[PDB]
């Protein structure tokens, strides 16, 4: 009688068993510092409070994005048969931004790309004139 | 004190409070904390009081 | 090197640019054979031949 | 005529079939039929198969592995399993009136919260896909403990791939 | 003040009733109008009939029906089990119990609302389950051929079609397992509407 | 070349786990670069013991950024 | 030219139109003006009676449509569903939903190369043809992908 | 009758490994940005936003980058209002750009005061037909 | 290499595979499970009724026990021991353990490299089996020995 | 109290006693480095580096 | 001679000793072409070349 432990796969490689180690702890490192920084401060209010979410925002997408911000909530726009308003100087740094989701909601999405975007930039929604605007941040 | 929605129904709502306190509480209805109540809604889980607030179910 | 284009810069770092009226973008800095760009949301590599 | 999904939580019937084919000896094909379907039998295709049984005296335990019989970073089931689900389902009948507990754990990285909330979301969807073939709910309790302990050791790479596991206990009596 | 049947074509109308139990049996037409306090164990009526009775305080109840009856109970009743294989029409405002096995056979219209730890219901055909704000915390729905349920599952929900069955959940469950053999369909039916909904999340995004 | 190609095999996955431009801080600086030490114990000579519970170190004060950094200019 | 590479990768014009004329034989319908492409399936070789369950033989046509999309290079596809008139418009608009939703995760669970999948399914609130005899039989009852080809 | 896995499955453990390490810190990551991230309310933003006035709903181009007085003159005078200053320029007067091809009037005054920011801004009246400049003592 | 050790001293795994298949034709179990492992040995194969005292042919079987546990490389081992209930409950606690200890005495005498060695008997107080109708027969009378393979 | 630099090595061997006097042995062992003590209405075994230098 | 490792170094005495906050250890010594360390208990030799 054969004798089998049911984890068996493909063979592996020493650089991939190098990084997925090295990346645990950069991933420890990282909640740990996220638990100190939640304990530090409480957090106040949520961007859905001016975000709110509305009819035909609900239409879903699956989304891979490794460049600028323009482009791409000008195509979420044009799915979302919205007015696109930009508001604020464009810096002369541009702001690169990196998105892998499946299948999920524009007001997440939209609400995710602010949390990402942090301090630069902002998003504001207006669903009653159905416009959506993009405003920099005024610094420098 | 906060108060949370058990049972919806078109018409009438129950409510029991964070400390246990029951309310078979009508839509013309005086609530503690909060005055009156305005609307009942059971599609969509909000009640309006007198106050001024919306109160919902917990999470 | 003096690069113009109407594409974003990614892995050398730039020292001074600029941008048209059109929005066609300048760049000036150092050398390097490699260069990186975001073309649509998609990374991309450029080879320097010539250098 | 045959579905892969589940036949539609259909009774399978294979023997028919196979005596079918074999009068085209319906008593060989009948004999042969309770040779292949027999405990042994099954229990060696489910050993060709990487699913492991453990039977010691009376409690009897069943160890699924997650990352090959699910879909991945998913409560999400594999598809192509479905052999393997039958031939589950084909075993666990012969024990209609045992109590079930079914657990599922993982490895020791991630949020503790996250584990729970994926193995308890794993162990509900392999009761819900048993209690699919008609067995009685309360013959079963599922939980999905994180890693609170696990067979190997979560430092050495195969070993970590060893600690997630899908376990189904039943007694006897 | 313990029991009651009547049979026979008959009115029977009372209020201001407190009672521990009584055991109340209705047949023939009993047009049974009730507003009073009553505490009860055990209640049955046949069919074919209407009853509105105001103020129910059971510990535990049993109700069989064989006809057709309509009967709307007011009250809070800790209920256990009901099966159902007439053309019954119920409703129940409040019910806060604990387990709730269902079974319907032909046709039921039932009005349920309220608080339950653990809810098994089966429908086989022509069956209609409108259970629609009826917060269950496991939710076990097992449906055959022709049948319609709509359910309220808050955290685990577990649901099973055979064909031409619907069913349509109302609350974003934490755990969902949905099944259809042949034409079954589960469906989420929500508003789109709401300023403060949510969407799926990481662990209940189970693909149908 | 191997492990090139098998560095290649897994892109989105590497900028997935470093991510520089989320650590930027609003005036486009790098943040500076620092290292820890716990129970630090040092014997120069004899009749000399020095003992330390913990210790800090900036290796590279921060500066200015054009880009933000990659994994290709370190592991490629 | 020797190290650079000459055209895109699994490419041949001829297998295009190949498959091309295959499918519009199957009876899939591809579209092709200018830069748009559009393909409509019906919902008979997709989906059950109403319901948003797949059959298994539906998996290789799957497979095909995942190869016609592997041959091009694009940013944003989009699926959009039709369907019949009822019970309701909740229901039809939830099932157009799902199947979309279903048909999406499976195309980007698939490599085809694209940034954006926009999937959306409108229910019946926009016929094709007024002959409305069918119900899943009848036409309207559809399932159309569209993209614009760049550069 | 076939049915294939998705090409980039995470066959090998040390990938899953790696991939859940992704998830992990991607979702520590967004934590640390949700802690992080701070939301002006969206009921008393100090922005004027769109006083609907008629004359508002045109829509032009217009390229500038320099001074606001006179392009605010030019502003009220294709909107055929009066104009008003209050308060002084200052040593170094505004510096603002806008430069756009199909923008109407209150968007236009809009992203005006948000370029404005705080050391001025604009107040609308359509019932007298004017608009006036403000400064910042 | 020429110089190092291929592998470690005294290892065969065919060795290992065909002795376990061995122990377990022979009816002493052995579970296999992730890094850790059990054997489980009746006691009416091993002892006397009721009694702490050997039987000279049962010492063939431990050293095959000790041979099979020289092919592992280990850190701690758990002895354990149980019965059935025969007059008290601290009667079958001290039988266990004074046959759990002189298993223990006589597997360190044998020289398996183990660094520690823990060593209790339960009596009857959990019982492996619900059909209990044997006394030193019946399978929950038996001693357990446990470990976890250390690399 | 914290782990000392200088790392503490206990060299003990023996075969077949309780636990308790292996516990006494250990602390015996450490004599000025450490203490061990041991409440088993709490069920807790606790060790005590020497608060020193 | 430095060494980092997270095992126990016994017989040839360091000049320096560091550890870190995830069970590291470091030390540094004079050069030697071996090491005698204690794994889990058990005590080993260590052979190191290129000295």
């Amino acid at each position: 009688m054969k004798f089998k432990k049911p984890p068996i796969n493909n063979p592996s490689d020493d650089a991939t068993i190098k990084l997925a180690e090295a990346a645990v702890s950069v991933s420890d490192s990282m909640l740990e510092m996220a638990k100190v920084e939640k304990v530090i401060t409480p957090p106040s209010k949520d961007n859905t409070l001016t975000i709110p979410n509305a009819y035909n925002l609900q239409a879903r997408a699956s989304v891979d994005w490794s460049g600028p911000i323009e482009e791409l909530t000008a195509r979420i726009a044009k799915a979302a048969h919205f007015r696109f308003r930009v508001l604020g100087k464009s810096p002369s740094v541009p702001v690169l931004i990196s998105i892998s989701t499946k299948d999920e909601s524009l007001a997440e999405i939209l609400r995710d790309i602010d949390y990402q975007a942090g301090k630069k930039a902002s998003i504001h929604v207006y669903p009653n004139s159905q416009v959506v605007e993009l405003r920099y941040a005024k610094i420098y | 004190i906060i108060y949370y929605i058990q049972a919806v129904i078109p018409g009438r709502a129950w409510l029991i409070g964070s400390n246990g306190s029951t309310l078979t509480v009508r839509e013309g209805s005086k609530i503690p904390g909060y005055g009156m109540v305005k609307l009942i809604d059971s599609l969509q889980g909000r009640i309006l009081t007198s106050s001024g607030q919306v109160i919902k179910f917990s999470q | 090197m003096y690069v113009r284009t109407n594409l974003t810069i990614l892995s050398p770092g730039w020292l001074a640019s600029m941008t048209s009226a059109d929005g066609t973008h300048a760049y000036e800095m150092q050398k390097s054979p490699v260069l990186l760009v975001s073309w649509h949301g998609k990374v991309m590599q450029l080879k320097v031949e010539g250098l | 005529c045959f579905h892969p999904p589940y036949n539609n939580f259909q009774p399978d019937r294979r023997a028919v079939k196979r005596v079918g084919v074999d009068t085209g000896g319906g008593t060989v094909g009948l004999v042969a039929s309770i040779y292949r379907d027999s405990k042994r039998k099954i229990i060696r295709d489910l050993q060709k198969q990487d699913i492991q049984y453990v039977e010691y005296g009376d409690t009897r335990t069943l160890i699924i592995p997650t990352d090959k019989y699910f879909m991945f970073s998913s409560p999400r089931l594999n598809e192509i399993c479905y052999p393997g689900l039958n031939n589950v389902i084909r075993l666990l009948n012969f024990y209609p009136q045992s109590t079930i507990y079914v657990a599922g754990f993982t490895d020791n990285v991630g949020s503790r919260s996250h584990k729970r909330k994926l193995s308890q979301a794993q162990a509900e969807t392999m009761m819900t896909f048993l209690w699919a073939n008609g067995i009685a709910a309360k013959r079963l309790k599922a939980e999905g403990y994180g890693d609170k302990n696990a067979i190997s050791d979560n430092a050495i790479i195969h070993g970590s791939a060893q600690n997630r596991r899908i376990e189904i206990q039943w007694f006897t009596s | 003040l313990n029991r009651f049947r009547y049979e026979g074509a008959g009115v029977v109308t009372g209020n201001n009733l407190r009672t521990s139990y009584l055991d109340l049996y209705l047949a023939n037409e009993g047009t049974t109008r009730l507003a009073g306090n009553i505490g009860l164990q055990k209640l049955e009526a046949v069919g074919n009939g209407v009853t509105q009775i105001n103020g129910v305080s059971s510990r535990n109840l049993q109700i069989v029906l064989k006809g057709d009856p309509k009967v709307l109970i007011s009250g809070f009743v800790n209920l256990r089990q009901l099966d159902m294989y007439g053309k019954g029409t119920l409703s129940l405002y409040w019910i806060k119990s604990d387990t709730l096995t269902i079974r319907a056979k032909k046709a039921a219209k039932i009005q349920l609302a309220g608080i339950v730890n653990r809810l098994d219901v089966e429908l086989w055909d022509f069956a209609q389950f409108k259970g629609k704000y009826l917060r269950a915390q496991r939710s076990f729905v097992k449906t055959h051929d022709k049948s319609v349920a709509e359910i309220s599952a808050v955290n685990h929900q577990s649901s099973l079609a055979t064909d031409a069955s619907d069913i349509y959940y109302y609350n974003l469950s934490k755990t969902r397992a949905d099944f259809m053999a042949f034409n079954g369909s589960v469906l989420d039916m929500r508003e789109w509407g709401q300023s403060d909904l949510k969407d799926f999340d990481r662990y209940n995004k189970q693909f149908p | 070349k191997i492990i090139d190609e098998q560095l290649n095999k897994q892109a989105r996955n590497l900028d997935a786990i470093y991510d520089f431009n989320s650590l930027v801080l609003e005036h486009n600086i790098l943040p500076p670069v620092l290292l820890e030490g716990r129970n630090t114990l040092n014997l120069a000579d004899a009749q000399s013991i020095r003992i330390s519970d913990r210790t800090y170190k900036v290796a590279k004060q921060a500066h200015f950024i054009t880009t933000p950094p990659t994994w290709r200019q370190y592991l490629w | 030219v020797p190290k650079l590479p000459c055209r895109v990768d699994g490419a041949c014009d001829a297998t295009i139109i190949k498959m091309m004329t295959d499918l519009n034989k199957k009876g899939i319908k591809v579209a092709s003006v200018g830069q748009n492409y559009l393909i409509s399936i019906p919902a008979s070789a997709l989906f059950a009676d109403q319901s948003p369950r797949l059959n298994w033989a539906s998996y290789s046509l799957l497979n095909e449509i995942a190869a016609f999309l592997k041959q091009f290079r694009k940013i944003a596809i989009t699926v959009t569903s039709y369907s019949s008139k009822y019970v309701s418009v909740k229901r039809e608009r939830a099932l157009t939903l799902a199947r979309s939703r279903v048909v999406s995760e499976y195309l980007w669970s698939q490599g085809v190369d694209s940034r954006i999948i926009f999937t959306q399914g409108l229910g019946s609130d926009k016929p094709i043809t007024s002959y409305t005899l069918g119900g899943d039989r009848s036409p309207n009852a559809r399932v159309e992908i569209t993209f614009r080809r760049a550069v």
